[PDB]
């Protein structure tokens, strides 16, 4: 939702997670996409714990 | 897991009650008494498990009675493990110093 | 108790440290280091030649 | 570079998994800071981690405090009384942790 107010496409292919569109990603878009990656590979630990 | 640090050792079967277990130690050196602890060493580790617990003197004479000759444990400097063993109930097999 | 299982999980965490290395963000930061030193070792070429 | 990113991104990571731990163990922020030099230590360089070096070796442990511990020692050698460290011994070499 938030690349989407964004005006970026979510590209989703499980543990990797990547920004598909013109030119280089929005810093912000950046930070919560590296965010979001880092708190889906945060559930898996815990998942595995 | 291994299945060799987790088997109870087979220290002494049942002597039938009579005649009670008895058993005369001349030699009261602390390995003769308390028993002796060996290592196994596979491709070089020096690993030791309660299947390695070689029973000595003191345990095989659980239920009976043990004789010992006073010359041996004043002369060989067990008087004060064989006394200890007996007050607090420690008897720790012996092991080599290195 | 709970020290010993934090101590067990940070030790576990051994495969999302090497997880981590394929992310987007430091496989990013990576590409531009990489450019940066190639177009440095281009512009040395140049001169060169 | 790649080393330092690489560092640096460890580092990130793991502080937002240790003020969990730094807040749940306030004593513990020697221990816990260590072992996260160590994990980033790994992330630069690469030398694997040895599980028993680098794990908590519990010494004591306490019931209810009542009555007190009553250590009574009647064999007071030095690695009765100051306690024993053990070593590994591998094809010879003696290691410990």
């Amino acid at each position: 939702r938030e690349a989407q107010e964004a005006g970026f496409a979510l590209s989703t292919n499980g543990e990797r997670l990547e920004l598909t569109g013109p030119g280089p990603v929005p810093a912000e878009l950046s930070a919560r996409l590296e965010e979001v990656t880092l708190g889906s590979l945060a559930a898996s630990a815990e998942l595995e714990v | 897991l291994d299945p060799a640090q987790w088997r109870p050792n087979l220290l002494t079967s049942s002597s039938s009650g009579t005649p009670p277990p008895i058993v005369y130690e001349p030699y009261a050196t602390a390995p003769r008494l308390f028993g002796r602890l060996d290592y196994l060493v596979d491709r070089g580790v020096w690993s030791t498990n309660v299947s390695l617990i070689r029973p000595g003197a003191v345990h095989r004479a659980q239920g009976g009675y043990l004789i010992l000759d006073a010359l041996s444990l004043k002369r060989e400097g067990t008087w004060e493990a064989f006394k200890r063993a007996l007050r607090n109930g420690q008897v720790e097999p012996v092991t080599e110093p290195q | 108790i709970h020290l010993a299982e934090a101590v067990e999980g940070l030790l576990l965490e051994v495969n999302r440290l090497d997880e981590l290395f394929r992310q987007g963000s430091f496989l990013r930061e990576k590409t531009q280091l990489e450019a940066r030193f190639k177009e440095a070792r281009e512009q040395q070429l140049e001169a060169l030649r | 570079a790649l080393r330092r990113l690489r560092r640096d991104w460890a580092l990130h990571y793991l502080n937002n998994r240790f003020e969990p731990l730094f807040q749940r163990f306030p004593q513990a922020r020697a221990y816990l800071e260590a072992l996260r030099a160590r994990l980033a230590r790994y992330a630069e360089t690469g030398e694997p981690l040895d599980p028993a070096q680098w794990r908590p070796n519990l010494l004591t442990s306490s019931s209810s405090g009542t009555p007190p511990p009553i250590v009574y020692e009647p064999y007071a050698t030095a690695p009765r009384l100051f306690g024993r460290l053990d070593y590994l011994v591998d094809r010879g070499v003696w290691s410990t942790n």
